């Protein structure tokens, strides 16, 4: 098992985020910050007189989880091809597609910029699509649980077209996303920060000539992937990794002494063909196994 | 013929801002009961990073400096020996020579302070004509601020955590025959009065 | 803000407290207010909102490995600035503790009272209507409390009880004395010991037996039962000595009775009279023969359960020549000398000698 | 004559009545604070204005070492905010605070005064061995709290923990049937 060369490619493709300042006269400018001074400290705020703040990125749902990228062995080839093909039938792509979509819908990718906000609205723009712009208005007081989304006019088609994008070979689904944040006057905005191996240096880009912060493309890929609450006695959803690492406290769950990490389940691949040919925990760890093949990564020793 | 009251700031675990303010807040209660204008700033061990221990008190009428010194703070901090009284000595007339002045420019640089500013410029242009926008008001990218050793202070009347900003200027051998104010100054309405340290 | 009129009374397991504030003002289940609480925890001046739960269960503050210290801090401001007249909220929380028993069962504190083990049912429990609601269910033995013949498993149609499916766990004579004993009454045949010792000794009868009619036969002759069970088990395991014929070591002479009744859970001699009466029959007969009770082999590891040490005072006692050497893991010392220095230098006010016979 | 006739167990005067094993701890608490012999005249006077003049001396002493604090308003140990009030009323002889209500009202002040003045009480810095003194544990049990993450930090002697963190810790992990906090819910 694990024959020294195995790797997958990712299946979710988020981009950078861009901050624009809309004026009352329907004019949009890029949100620019200030620097203060080696030792350098940055400061960003909403300019006075502005209505609200806009954000736009894009994400794609492709099908690179059906076969690996390099495989080195035709016994780990047809085994992992059969697992993703049997999970499509007995379980279905419903429980994963709903969890990834809600973190796009409820503004989870706005990390700490929603605290002290009056109202924010999020508009999707799917493709391929015959119909209308999809809306999610006043999300704090209208959309809070899995059921408020299921009452929507356009939830049956956007849980769909991701389910086909994982099931059909050479599939594709692309979402444009836009959000408007009604923040109070002179409110602070929190973008991503440059690493600077040992403060608060912003990750910037050039939009229309002047510099503007981004809040990252690996930063917004972490927010969508927080769907993991199958580690034992789970209280909070974590980001999908091989050893269940939590960031705020520097512990990690999912440790190999427990027997619940990825490399002690991936070795057990032949065991799970038998049951799927059971709804207690043999399901609740394939949701962790499928969310690792959608993640990517080199799997080799 | 000035005096000086050298203090000693000993106990090795102590803040340099909260104790230089509270020894000045007990000076701030003064000049609201005995309204004088004569007591200065005079840090002997000012340095660049992490200002040191000693502060002093300088005046020419030079008997209120002991009247200020017994005002329910050294009579309240006496036994657990944080500080001690100096020897009340005439200042020798050849020494180093600095000046302490409130800058107050730094306070109107922070992003809340510039929104505090362009709010005021909105209303005082009530003589009409143009219809201006707040779009053409910005701080650009670059303000290089080295060091100013801020001193935080709570307001007397209300609950505001305001702050002071005073730096070093050492020249000009003749201004200010003891024309200080409530906090001790070299900027406002009188002179740029230097200090003999 | 301003949850109108917190009403309630005592004797509740905290789960209907959120249900009683759910049935007011018109609200579905508890997912809304339960999100609006954790939204208010996500609101101003708070740091631990991420682990406050989501479902019908798990409001319990021992259900997480490490959000126990976060759940009580969550429950701190969940009573003060959200209620007019902040009620008795804190103390209702069924927490966990550091205590154990002698058969190595996890102790669990409600407000002052200890259940035998944190295992009991946790699911598929009976329930009776026309209260709001109970404290004592989801446990082993708490059935009726005065009104009987109420099991109420819902094989017939939906919505028999009129609450609205919030708590409502239902899917599609010697028992009355012990039920009044565990709920709290006078109970004249029973010696009126508190509920930490009530549930503390139900498992002590469950541990030695491995049964309500078999329960009360040990309590109908309570000044005779413990004295009779100690005299017929002491004649057992006497011909099976290990050294030659006598001077029997540890674990073979009363290794089950003495290691099963100590600190269950609190070391009080006023109420837990088991500890005083086992000390009576073992030490009303101090020197019977040469090597019968006192002259035996004992270890210092099983001596700190009475001496209240943490293997740090032994390095200052045996070198000061109180306990004479006749070493951590050997059966070295004797029971008569260790117990007497306990009585001479390790007493207390409630864990002491002046509570058992003579009364 | 007053402090004589409620020592042998006589339950008749409005001086407070304890199981009189605990009463000698109340006698020993009076000598530790005053740093003198066991006074009798002010001992009657202090319990005649009970519990009204108790919380005033608590308030006047936490005002004392905070007005005359040496370091700052933050980054402080619990010394010089509770210096002699906390370390001098722990074990007399046991923390069963229904009996010794000098800890039942001290830990009442520690409950109702946590999160005011921007967390002025919740940023008192503690070391590891104060949990062994207060919460009745050992140094090896603190290391079990760190490895399984129940206590969250931010060596024995170094000052690393926090006050609102540790007050809600012992209501969840370190609460025994004798050492409860519910014993004074009808006193405040």
């Amino acid at each position: 098992k694990l024959p020294t060369n195995l790797a997958y490619e990712r299946s979710i493709d988020p981009s950078d985020v861009c901050f624009f300042v809309v004026w009352p006269d329907d004019r949009k400018t890029p949100l620019t910050y200030n620097s203060r001074t080696p030792h350098q400290v940055d400061f960003c705020h909403v300019p006075y007189g502005a209505s609200h703040i806009e954000c736009s990125f894009s994400v794609s749902f492709s099908s690179e989880l059906r076969q690996p990228y390099k495989c080195n062995s035709s016994k780990v080839k047809q085994t992992l091809v059969q697992l993703v093909e049997l999970y499509e039938t007995k379980i279905g792509w419903t429980e994963l597609a709903t969890r990834y979509l809600m973190n796009i819908c409820n503004g989870k990718w706005l990390w700490k910029n929603t605290r002290k906000a009056y109202c924010w609205n999020i508009v999707l723009t799917p493709w391929p699509w015959n119909g209308e712009k999809v809306g999610f208005e006043d999300i704090r007081t209208n959309y809070t649980s899995r059921q408020d989304f299921k009452n929507n006019k356009n939830w049956s088609a956007i849980v769909e077209m991701i389910k086909t994008a994982f099931s059909s070979t050479d599939g594709l689904a692309i979402f444009e996303v836009r959000a408007t944040l009604h923040l109070p006057t002179n409110a602070m905005v929190r973008p991503s920060q440059v690493f600077t191996e040992k403060s608060r240096v912003f990750q910037s880009t050039t939009i229309d000539g002047e510099r503007s912060p981004i809040l990252g493309a690996f930063k917004t890929g972490a927010a969508i992937a927080t769907i993991d609450d199958w580690y034992p006695e789970a209280t909070e959803p974590l980001r999908v990794g091989r050893f269940g690492v939590h960031r705020e406290d520097v512990t990690c769950y999912r440790h190999p002494s427990t027997g619940k990490d990825f490399f002690s389940i991936l070795q057990q691949a032949e065991h799970y063909i038998e049951v799927l040919s059971p709804a207690q925990e043999t399901i609740n760890d394939m949701h962790f196994l499928m969310a690792n093949l959608i993640k990517g990564g080199m799997f080799q020793h | 013929k000035w005096y000086y009251k050298t203090i000693t700031f000993l106990p090795e675990l102590c803040n340099n801002e909260s104790l230089a303010a509270k020894c000045l807040r007990v000076l701030h209660g003064f000049n609201y009961q005995y309204e004088t204008r004569n007591i200065g700033v005079s840090f002997p061990l000012w340095c660049d990073a992490t200002v040191g221990k000693k502060i002093s008190f300088v005046s020419k009428n030079k008997i209120e400096l002991d009247l200020l010194l017994k005002q329910h703070y050294f009579v309240q901090m006496e036994q657990l020996q944080y500080f001690h009284i100096s020897n009340t000595v005439l200042v020798p007339e050849d020494c180093t020579y600095v000046s302490f002045r409130r800058c107050q420019s730094i306070d109107k640089l922070t992003a809340a302070g510039l929104a505090r500013k362009i709010r005021r410029l909105e209303k005082r242009a009530l003589s009409r004509g143009e219809q201006f926008d707040p779009s053409s008001f910005a701080q650009k990218e670059h303000t290089a601020i080295a060091h100013y050793h801020s001193l935080g202070e709570s307001s007397k009347q209300t609950n505001r955590n305001f702050r002071l900003n005073i730096r070093m200027l050492s020249e000009q051998p003749r201004e200010g025959n003891s024309i200080f104010s409530s906090y001790g100054l070299s900027n406002s309405e009188n002179s740029f009065q230097p200090v003999p340290l | 803000m301003f949850l109108q009129r917190p009403k309630p009374y005592s004797d509740e397991s905290l789960e209907s407290f959120f249900i009683r504030v759910a049935n007011k003002n018109g609200y579905g289940d508890v997912h809304r207010f339960l999100e609006a609480t954790k939204r208010f925890l996500q609101d101003i001046d708070h740091n631990g909102y991420q682990t406050f739960p989501t479902d019908i269960t798990r409001i319990n503050p021992y259900s997480a490995k490490n959000s126990s210290s976060a759940r009580t801090a969550s429950f701190l401001k969940l009573a003060q600035l959200t209620f007019n007249e902040p009620p008795e909220l804190l103390g209702l929380a069924i927490n966990r503790t550091n205590m154990k028993y002698s058969p190595s069962t996890s102790a669990v504190v409600r407000g002052a009272e200890v259940f035998p083990r944190s295992l009991l049912r946790t699911h598929s429990i009976p329930c009776c209507p026309l209260c709001l609601r109970e404290n004592g269910y989801a446990s082993y033995l708490w059935h009726f409390q005065g009104y009987e013949y109420c099991h109420s498993h819902n094989v017939p149609l939906i919505t028999t009880c009129s609450c609205g499916k919030e708590f409502d766990y239902r899917v599609s004579e010697a028992a009355c004395t012990v039920s009044n004993w565990l709920a709290g009454h006078e109970s004249k045949p029973l010696p009126n010991l508190p509920k930490s010792y009530r549930w503390g000794l139900v498992h002590w009868w469950m541990g030695i037996k491995d049964d309500h009619f078999s329960f009360v036969q040990f309590f109908s002759n309570w000044p005779r039962s413990f004295h009779s069970i100690i005299e017929d088990e002491v004649e057992f395991n006497l011909e099976h000595a290990v050294v030659s014929t006598s001077e029997l070591r540890l674990k073979d002479l009363l290794g089950r009775l003495f290691f099963g009744s100590i600190r269950l859970p609190e070391r009080n001699l006023q109420h837990n009279i088991i500890l005083g009466e086992l000390l009576c029959y073992l030490e009303n007969r101090l020197w019977q023969d040469k090597g019968l009770i006192a002259n035996l082999k004992m270890n210092a590891l099983e001596a700190t359960v009475m001496l209240n040490c943490s293997l740090d005072q032994i390095a200052s006692m045996v070198e000061q020549r109180i306990l004479k050497p006749n070493d951590v893991t050997d059966y070295l010392f004797h029971f008569g000398d260790i117990f007497c220095l306990w009585l001479a230098e390790f007493q207390s006010d409630e864990f002491n000698r002046s509570f058992y016979v003579s009364r | 004559c007053t402090v004589s006739n409620w020592l042998a167990g006589h339950e008749s005067k409005p001086l407070p009545n304890l199981p009189k094993s605990y009463r000698w701890g109340l006698v020993h608490w009076w000598m530790g604070i005053k740093d003198s012999e066991f006074d009798h005249f002010s001992f009657v006077q202090f319990f005649s204005n009970w519990p009204r003049s108790f919380h005033s001396i608590i308030e006047d002493e936490v005002e004392f070492n905070l007005e005359h604090a040496v370091v700052s308003t933050s980054e402080l140990r619990l010394k010089d905010l509770l210096g002699r009030l906390f370390f001098g009323s722990i074990r007399l002889p046991e923390r069963n605070l229904q009996h010794n209500i000098i800890l039942g009202e001290l830990l009442c002040y520690l409950e109702n005064r946590l999160w005011q003045d921007k967390g002025l009480i919740a940023n008192l810095k503690m070391n590891a061995l104060e949990a062994t003194v207060m919460l009745n544990c050992s140094l090896d049990q603190i290391a079990s709290m760190v490895e399984q993450r129940i206590l969250k930090p931010n060596d024995v002697t170094d000052y690393l923990f926090h006050f609102g963190d540790i007050f809600c810790l012992w209501l969840a992990e370190f609460q025994s049937d004798e050492f409860n906090r519910s014993f004074y819910v009808s006193r405040w």
